[PDB]
């Protein structure tokens, strides 16, 4: 569960950090990502420090 | 060659008519593989042609 949409999460974040030119950038587009830099995001696994912090919307 | 077998309530016999051609007539721009591969190496700019792809930025 929630494997496949973080991973496509984190390769339209790096596509849209890599190609800041182009307006739309979706999970299709033809342009650069590096697939180290996901692997590193999903490396981010070990988060020990944040479930949903109460009080605040996202902090 | 334009001679068809008509069959059907409509004629009272079955027939052997045939046809006379169009006109105008229907024509198809087809592209012929053969004539354009005895001309010479004709280059495709790959430099409008890749701007397309991307109609403003894709």
């Amino acid at each position: 569960h929630n494997q496949v949409s973080q991973f496509k999460r984190a390769v339209v974040l790096n596509k849209e950090k890599y190609n800041p030119e182009f307006k739309k950038i979706t999970y299709d587009s033809p342009v650069y990502f590096n697939i180290n830099e996901v692997f590193n995001y999903i490396y981010n696994l070990n988060e020990e420090v944040i479930n949903k912090i109460e009080g605040e919307p996202s902090l | 060659a334009g001679e068809c077998l008509v069959v059907g309530d409509s004629t009272p016999i079955p027939s052997i008519v045939k046809l006379e051609l169009p006109n105008p007539e229907p024509r198809s721009q087809s592209i012929k593989f053969h004539k354009k591969w005895s001309e010479s190496w004709r280059t495709p700019s790959f430099e409008e042609v890749i701007m397309r792809w991307r109609k403003e930025n894709g």
